[PDB]
């Protein structure tokens, strides 16, 4: 799913 | 992994290097706040610290080699109780008082502006009084906050975090015989820095349930971001 | 005090000797289940196991040292969590499930005649295959449930001073242990700790069950005992 | 109160 943490984390 | 190979000191320097800034609140002056303020507050405060979190956590020694799933889940698990333990922290030189931002400092009383924020507010201020009384120094402080990141979500997924923990341990031993502790206080300290993390699970858990009321209630506009680490307690 | 005056293996003996027994379930394997007949059985079960673990907590060192208005608090903010690890405890040898009574052996599924039920369950199977993994000895157990007894409600409350300094002889106590298991000095402190952070997971636990338990009440599919119900009421 | 009684006696 989509996640704002996904985002924040991998960048 | 490479956070094992690190030794004591190269550790301690490692999460002291990591530490997330101290941010801001607003400069709007205006006393005394009412609910729905304070409220705003603290969530776009917690908003912008959790964003520098993030940073800190991949800064963690050891959490890079997570897979993102277990990065996620851990994060998830701990995020309040480690804005909690950063809140306290930040307040232990300011007894009596929450210093949520350095132009946002708290006392007791203001928390009755939420309600079911006294409550909240008298756990976070005891929790500083025992780090107070404990004179809980910086390094032992980032090193129990590493603890929480990588322990609060380990039992609901192991080995690899495990050691790194095991190596936090050690690294808390390491600056407490540094600090001329004896054998008996060494082992006595760990235990006590340890217990008070069941006090930070407590505090978190019920600071989730609260949160979770106000979005129930609707008094402010929670971000995406809060609520999706909201929704993962739920 | 006395709890002060006590030495490692003479603490360990006291709290050995002041163990709860393993009380027995009013179940019937013949009835099967439903959502209000295993909150019964879990609740009727604490319930019981409650009077217990006060009479026990009396003779947990130093316990009996506090005021009485202490001593409900402590108890009042520990019971689910000292009702949990007892649990866990007596569900090590048996991988998969939930020891709640000789006769009452459950595994997940079962959790899932409850709502929600099944979450607490998973955390606890989780809580006892880390204390398999750890071979956690029953010496180490009795330790860490006196810590609960003393430690949960300490942060909400001279009084302090003195359950902090038997906690710290409850930490000796500990450490006397595992130095007599052959254990390395690194190896206790690591020991230790992974002892004490399974207690941050032990309140997440009670936390957790405390509101499960409290939505229950308001659901009002099962009669809770007077006890319980003061029990739950003290977390609100 | 039920626990206070029970850590009386
Ligand atoms: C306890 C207030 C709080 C939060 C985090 C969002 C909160 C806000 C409103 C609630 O109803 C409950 C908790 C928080 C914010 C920033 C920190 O560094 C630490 C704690
Ligand atoms: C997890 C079920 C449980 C309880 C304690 C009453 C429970 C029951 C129903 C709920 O909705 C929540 C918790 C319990 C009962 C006895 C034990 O020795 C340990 C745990």
């Amino acid at each position: 799913k989509h996640k704002i943490l996904h985002r924040l984390l991998q960048d | 992994s490479l956070a094992l190979s690190l030794t004591a000191d190269q550790m301690v320097s490692a999460l002291l290097d990591a530490e997330p800034p101290i941010l801001y609140s607003e400069y709007d002056p205006t006393r005394p706040f009412s609910e729905a303020s304070m409220m705003g507050l603290l969530t776009n405060l917690a908003d912008r610290e959790l964003v520098h979190m993030i940073n800190w956590a991949k800064r963690v020694p050891g959490f890079v080699d997570l897979t993102l799933h277990d990065q996620v889940h851990l994060l998830e698990c701990a995020w309040l109780e480690i804005l909690m333990i950063g809140l306290v922290w930040r307040s232990m030189e300011h007894p009596g008082k929450l210093l949520f931002a350095p132009n946002l400092l708290l006392d007791r009383n203001q928390g009755k502006c939420v309600e079911g924020m006294v409550e909240i507010f008298d756990m976070l201020l005891a929790t500083s009084s025992r780090f107070r009384m404990m004179n809980l120094q910086g390094e032992e402080f980032v090193c129990l906050k590493s603890i929480i990141l990588l322990n609060s979500g380990v039992y609901t997924f192991k080995d690899h975090i495990h050691r790194v923990l095991d190596k936090i341990t050690d690294t808390l031993i390491h600056l407490m015989a540094k600090a001329g502790l004896t054998l008996q206080q060494q082992h006595q300290r760990l235990a006590q820095l340890l217990l008070i993390l069941s006090h930070i699970r407590h505090m978190s858990n019920k600071g989730m349930e609260h949160l979770y009321s106000m979005k129930c209630k609707n008094v402010v506009p929670l971000s995406d971001l809060l609520l999706e680490m909201l929704d993962a307690h739920r």
